[PDB]
C-alpha cells in the first residue's frame, strides 16, 4: 500500500537523526547463571560431615 | 546425553568381546588387535572381579596402534558406578602442589565408596492451604490438605514448613513432595502433575564418593572450597591413616562398600624418578587401584638422570608390572577403519575413493587419511553432492601435504628456513 | 587518521565461489596454494563439526604466514572467536603451562546465549518496614506512567543504604542481578535548594517493570572463570571473597564437566548454540617438550578445535631435549598429527606489487624510477627493508616539499639508513670491537 511505505520509512527517519527506535542500550550487567555447582554437592558435604 | 561430537575415540564403544573372551573381527568399533583386546578383557574381568588389587599393567607399541584407544575401550566397557581416572604424565608437575602428593591425590581419586540410606517421601496433590499467623506476635501455624488417588488428609505444619513454604512460592493447584529428614520441599507440578501410588513412601538413596574427597574434606573445613577451586595439596598423612582404618572399619561393619577403580596414566615416559620410586612403594599398599600405563616414547634418557635407561622407565617399575604390546595393521584393516570412521562421521564414500584413500593411508599414515576422509566430504560438499569422488581425494592430497614431503621441501629449501645458529637468507640474490 | 602497521591491507583471502584463487585480490599477490588451502581451512571452521585438527604453517621470513593468519582471522569474521597467542607466552610461574595450554583450548571455543532480564526504575517514595519485622524494606518506586511498591532483600537494601538515596531520588534496580545505580535527585526537588552537588535528572519514561532480550555472546572460558573464582560484588562478603584468594589456580576436570553439563542442558533447551573457534600459536619452536607432549594428548581430546600453528625452523633440536633432532622444532609424533602447508616465495615483480599495493594503502605516491630502485632493494637486501624504507622516502619528500618519491630521496635513504649486509660488512673491520 501507500501507507506501509511511509510507515516503513518513518522508522529510518526515526533512526538517522537520533536512534529513537525505543532507544534501549543494554546496561551490560553480568550473566544470570543460577546453577551454582557447589550447591549440588552441599548435601554431599552434609552427609559426609 | 554424554556430550558427544565426532572424536577420534568416539566410535569405540566397549571392548567388544565374547563370553569366551575371544574377540570378533568387527565388534563394537574395535577391529583387529586380538591379543591386546583379549588381554584387555582379562583386565576388564580383573576389575569386574575386584578380589585382588595392587597390580600395574602397561600397554606399549608403535604409533597408530590404539593403546589409548584400547584403554578407551576398557573405560567404555567398564560401565557406570566405577571410577576411572585418566591423567597425563606431565600433569603431575605443579608449582603449588608437589608431584608425589599429586600422584597420591590421583591414587586416592581412583577408588570410590558407595554409601546407601533410606528416606521417607510424601507426594500428593494439594487441595487448599490455610496458614495462621499474627500481625504483631508471629509464631505461624500452617494447615494444608494433601490428596492422592486413595488418600486425602489434612496436614498441620510447623515453623520450618512455613519457612520453606513461604520462601518458595506454592499454590493450592501446585503439588508438593516433602522429605521428612531433609526438610526441603519439592514443588513438582501444578493442577505437570498427574500422580499415582500411595501417599507416604520410603525409598533408598545411594551416594558415590571417592577417597580423595573424604581426604580433603577431613583435612579442614576450607578443603571443600579447595575441592571446588582446586587450591588443595600436601595433606597430612594422619587423615590418610585414620581414614584408612575408618574405611576398613566401615568394611568390617558392613556399612560402606567400596568399588575398585582403574587408574590410567597417559604419556608415562617423561616422569620423574621420584614418582617412579613412589609408584614402586605405592603399588604395594592395601588400597591400591589397578594401574594401566601407556609408555609412548622409545629408548632414551630418563628425565632426572644422565644414563639412557631402556624403555624410558627404570627396571624397578617394569619388574612389578605386566606389559601388553600391539602390532601394525594390514592393508584391509585400514580400509575397514576408514569405513567405520565413515559410519561414525556419517560420510558416504565411493569404492575408488576408499581404495585410493586406503593406498594413501598405507603410504603415509592412519591419521592423515582419517582427516582426508573428513575434508573429502567437504570438497564434495562444495560441488553440492553428498557422494565423495576421487577428485576430492586427489585435491585433498595435493593441498594437504604429508610430513615427509615437506621434510623433502625443507631439506631442499634450507637456505629459506632458519638454521640452528640463527642464520637465515631472507634475500634472494647475493 | 588511519594507522597501518604491517597489516590492514588484507581484507581476507579473496577466493571465488569455484575455489580458484586470483593472482591479485585482497592485498595478496601470488601464493595460490596457501590461500586456497587456507580457504579450505576457513570452510573447515565453518563446518562446526571438526575438532583436533592441527595445521601448521611452515616457511621462511617475509613469506606470508602471519599475514595468512590475519587472512583466516579476517575471513572467519567477528562472529567466529579468534584467539591470538604466542608460544613464548605460555610460560607461567603462578600455574603450570599445562593449565594455560588447556585453558587456551577452552579460550578458543565460543557459545552465544539468549536471556531476558527485568528492569525496575522510579522515584523512591517510602523506605519502611512491613507491618512485626525482620528488617526488610518496601521500596515504593514512583515512575512516570505508574506507581508500584516492591519488597527487596537485605543485601540490595544494603546497597541502597550504600548509594545514600533518600525520599525523592531516582534509582535504577535490576531484579535478577541486584545491582543498584542512582541516577540522581528528581526534577521536582530542584527548587528546594539553590545550589546542590547532586545533579537533577528527569523522571524515567515508560512503565515500572520492563523486559528485553539480548543476543549477547560470551566465551566458554569466561564461564570457566565465572565457575572458578569469585569476581566482585557490592557487599562486604563478596568483596572480601574477592580479596581473600584472587590468585588464579588450576581447574579440575569435574568442574568443566559440570560447566558443559549445564551448557549441554542449555543446548538441550534450545537456548544456546555451540560454535568452535581458532587458537593460533605463534613461534611453536619456542615451546618446551612438556607443552609438546601435553599437545599430543590434548589433540586427542574432544573439545580441542582447529588449531593453526606457525613454525619457522627445520631440523633443529627441540627445547627441553638434548639429542632429539626433528623437523620444525616439533616432535615427530606431534608432526604426524600435523598438516604442513608449504609457503611459496615471491619474484621481483611480486615484490614490486607488494611495494606498490603497500604504497597505495600507505597513501604515498612513488615514481617509476624509485619503484624500480625499491624493487632492486627488494631483491638485494630484503622485503622488510624496502617496506621499512617506504616511509622515510615520503618523510624526505615532505621535508623537500615534494609530493612524489624521487631517486635522490631513496638514495638519501640508502645513505642515512643501512641494511643488514652493509652493517655486517662495516662491523667486520674492527679496531677495538667496532
Ligand atoms: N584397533 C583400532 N580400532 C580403531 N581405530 C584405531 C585402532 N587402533 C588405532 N586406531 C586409530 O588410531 C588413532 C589414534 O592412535 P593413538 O592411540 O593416538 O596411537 P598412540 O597411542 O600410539 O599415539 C585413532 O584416530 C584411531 O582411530
Ligand atoms: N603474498 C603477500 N602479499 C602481500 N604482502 C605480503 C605477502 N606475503 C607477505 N607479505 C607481507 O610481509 C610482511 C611480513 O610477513 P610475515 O607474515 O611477518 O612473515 P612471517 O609470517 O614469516 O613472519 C607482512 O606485513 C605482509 O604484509
Ligand atoms: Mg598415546
Ligand atoms: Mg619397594
Ligand atoms: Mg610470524
Amino acid at each position: 500500500n501507500f501507507m506501509s511505505i511511509v510507515n516503513c520509512l518513518m522508522q529510518l527517519r526515526k533512526v538517522c537523526n537520533h536512534p529513537n527506535l525505543f532507544e534501549v542500550r543494554p546496561i551490560l550487567t553480568s550473566f544470570v547463571l543460577e546453577h551454582c555447582v557447589a550447591s549440588d554437592y552441599k548435601d554431599v558435604e552434609r552427609t559426609l560431615l | 546425553k554424554s556430550l558427544s561430537l565426532i572424536a577420534a575415540h568416539s566410535h569405540i564403544t566397549g571392548l567388544g568381546l565374547d563370553e569366551n573372551l575371544q574377540p570378533r573381527p568387527t565388534s563394537e568399533g574395535m577391529v583387529g588387535q586380538l591379543q591386546a583386546r583379549r588381554a584387555a578383557g582379562v583386565i576388564l574381568k580383573m576389575v569386574q572381579n575386584g578380589t585382588i588389587a595392587g597390580r600395574a599393567v602397561l600397554v606399549a607399541g608403535p604409533p597408530s596402534t590404539g593403546k589409548t584407544a584400547l584403554a578407551m575401550g576398557v573405560s567404555q566397557s567398564l560401565g557406570k558406578d566405577v571410577p576411572f581416572t585418566a591423567i597425563a604424565g606431565s600433569e603431575i608437575f605443579s608449582l603449588e602442589l608437589s608431584k608425589t602428593e599429586a600422584l597420591t591425590q590421583a591414587f586416592r581419586k581412583s577408588i570410590g565408596i558407595k554409601i546407601k540410606e533410606e528416606t521417607e517421601l510424601i507426594e500428593g496433590e494439594v487441595v487448599e492451604i490455610q496458614i495462621d499467623r499474627s500481625i504483631t506476635g508471629g509464631h505461624k501455624q500452617g494447615k494444608l490438605t494433601i490428596k492422592t488417588t486413595d488418600m486425602e488428609t489434612i496436614y498441620e505444619l510447623g515453623n520450618k514448613m512455613i519457612d520453606g513454604l513461604t520462601k518458595e512460592k506454592v499454590l493450592a493447584g501446585d503439588v508438593i513432595s516433602i522429605d521428612k529428614a531433609s526438610g526441603k520441599i519439592t514443588k513438582l507440578g501444578r493442577s505437570v502433575q498427574c500422580p499415582e501410588g500411595e501417599l507416604q513412601k520410603r525409598k533408598t538413596v545411594v551416594h558415590t564418593v571417592s577417597l580423595h574427597e573424604i581426604d580433603v574434606i577431613n583435612s579442614r573445613t576450607q578443603g571443600f572450597l579447595a575441592l571446588f577451586t582446586g587450591d588443595t595439596g600436601e595433606i597430612r598423612s594422619e587423615v590418610r591413616d585414620q581414614i584408612n582404618t575408618k574405611v576398613a572399619e566401615w568394611k568390617e561393619e558392613g556399612k560402606a562398600e567400596i568399588v575398585p577403580g582403574v587408574l590410567f596414566i597417559d604419556e608415562v615416559h617423561m616422569l620423574d624418578i621420584e614418582c617412579f620410586s613412589f609408584i614402586n612403594r605405592a603399588l604395594e599398599d592395601e588400597f591400591a587401584p589397578i594401574v594401566m600405563m601407556a609408555t609412548n616414547r622409545g629408548v632414551s634418557k630418563t628425565r632426572g638422570t644422565n644414563y639412557k635407561s631402556p624403555h624410558g622407565l627404570p627396571l624397578d617399575l617394569l619388574d612389578r608390572s605386566i606389559i601388553i604390546t600391539t602390532k601394525s595393521y594390514n592393508e584391509q584393516e585400514i580400509k575397514t577403519i576408514l569405513s567405520i570412521r565413515a559410519q561414525e562421521e556419517e560420510v558416504e564414500l565411493s569404492s575408488d575413493a576408499l581404495d585410493l584413500l586406503t593406498k594413501t593411508g598405507v603410504e603415509t599414515s592412519l591419521r592423515y587419511s582419517s582427516n582426508l576422509i573428513s575434508v573429502a566430504q567437504q570438497i564434495a560438499m562444495k560441488r553440492k553432492n553428498n557422494t565423495v569422488e576421487v577428485e576430492d581425494v586427489k585435491r585433498a592430497y595435493l593441498l594437504f601435504l604429508d610430513s615427509a614431503r615437506s621434510v623433502k621441501y625443507v631439506q631442499e629449501n634450507e637456505s629459506q628456513y632458519i638454521d640452528d645458529q640463527g642464520n637465515v637468507q631472507i634475500s634472494i640474490a647475493k | 587518521v588511519t594507522r597501518t602497521a604491517a597489516h590492514t591491507h588484507i581484507k581476507g583471502l579473496g577466493l571465488d565461489e569455484s575455489g580458484v584463487a586470483k593472482r591479485v585480490e585482497g592485498g595478496f599477490v601470488g601464493q595460490i596454494e596457501a590461500r586456497e588451502a587456507c580457504g579450505v581451512i576457513v570452510d573447515l571452521i565453518k563446518a562446526k563439526k571438526m575438532s583436533g585438527r592441527a595445521i601448521l604453517l611452515a616457511g621462511g621470513p617475509s613469506t606470508g604466514k602471519t599475514a595468512l593468519a590475519l587472512a583466516i582471522s579476517q575471513e572467519l569474521g567477528p562472529k567466529v572467536p579468534f584467539c591470538p597467542l604466542v608460544g613464548s607466552e605460555l610460560y607461567s610461574v603462578e600455574v603450570k603451562k599445562t593449565e594455560t595450554l588447556m585453558e587456551n583450548f577452552r579460550r578458543a571455543i565460543g557459545l552465544r546465549i539468549k536471556e531476558t532480564k527485568e528492569v525496575y526504575e522510579g522515584e523512591v517514595t517510602e523506605l519502611t518496614p512491613e507491618d512485626k519485622t525482620i528488617s526488610h524494606v518496601i521500596v515504593g518506586l514512583k515512575s512516570a506512567k505508574g506507581t508500584k511498591t516492591l519488597r527487596l532483600d537485605p543485601t540490595i537494601y544494603e546497597s541502597i543504604q550504600r548509594e545514600k538515596v533518600s525520599i525523592g531520588d531516582v534509582i535504577y534496580i535490576e531484579a535478577n542481578t541486584g545491582a543498584v545505580k542512582r541516577v540522581g535527585r528528581s526534577d521536582a526537588y530542584a527548587t528546594e535548594f539553590d545550589l546542590e552537588t547532586e545533579e537533577y535528572v528527569p523522571l524515567p519514561k515508560g512503565e515500572v517493570h520492563k523486559k528485553k532480550e539480548i543476543v549477547q555472546d560470551v566465551t566458554l572460558h569466561d564461564l570457566d572463570v565465572a565457575n572458578a573464582r569469585p569476581q566482585g560484588g557490592q557487599d562486604v562478603i563478596s568483596m572480601m571473597g574477592q580479596l581473600l584468594k584472587p590468585k588464579k589456580t588450576e581447574i579440575t576436570e569435574k568442574l568443566r564437566q559440570e560447566v558443559n553439563k549445564v551448557v549441554a542442558k542449555y543446548i538441550d533447551q534450545g537456548v544456546a548454540e555451540l560454535i568452535p573457534g581458532v587458537l593460533f600459536i605463534d613461534e611453536v619452536n619456542m615451546l618446551d617438550i612438556e607443552i609438546f607432549t601435553y599437545l599430543n594428548k590434548a589433540l586427542e581430546s574432544n573439545i580441542a578445535p582447529v588449531v593453526v600453528l606457525a613454525s619457522n625452523r627445520g631440523m633443529t633440536t627441540v627445547r627441553g631435549t638434548e639429542d632429539v633432532i626433528s623437523p620444525h622444532g616439533v616432535p615427530p609424533d606431534l608432526i604426524d598429527r600435523l598438516l604442513i602447508v608449504r609457503t611459496l616465495p615471491y619474484d621481483k615483480d611480486e615484490i614490486r606489487t607488494i611495494i606498490e599495493r603497500r604504497a597505495t594503502v600507505e597513501r604515498l605516491q612513488v615514481e617509476s624510477s624509485a619503484l624500480d630502485l625499491l624493487a632492486t632493494m627488494g631483491t638485494e637486501t630484503s622485503l622488510r627493508y624496502a617496506l621499512q624504507l617506504l616511509a622515510p622516502c615520503g618523510i624526505l619528500a615532505q621535508t623537500s616539499n615534494r609530493k612524489e618519491i624521487v631517486v635522490n630521496d631513496v638514495n638519501e635513504a640508502k645513505l642515512l639508513f643501512l641494511d643488514a649486509k652493509r652493517s655486517t660488512k662495516i662491523l667486520e673491520t674492527s679496531a677495538n670491537y667496532l
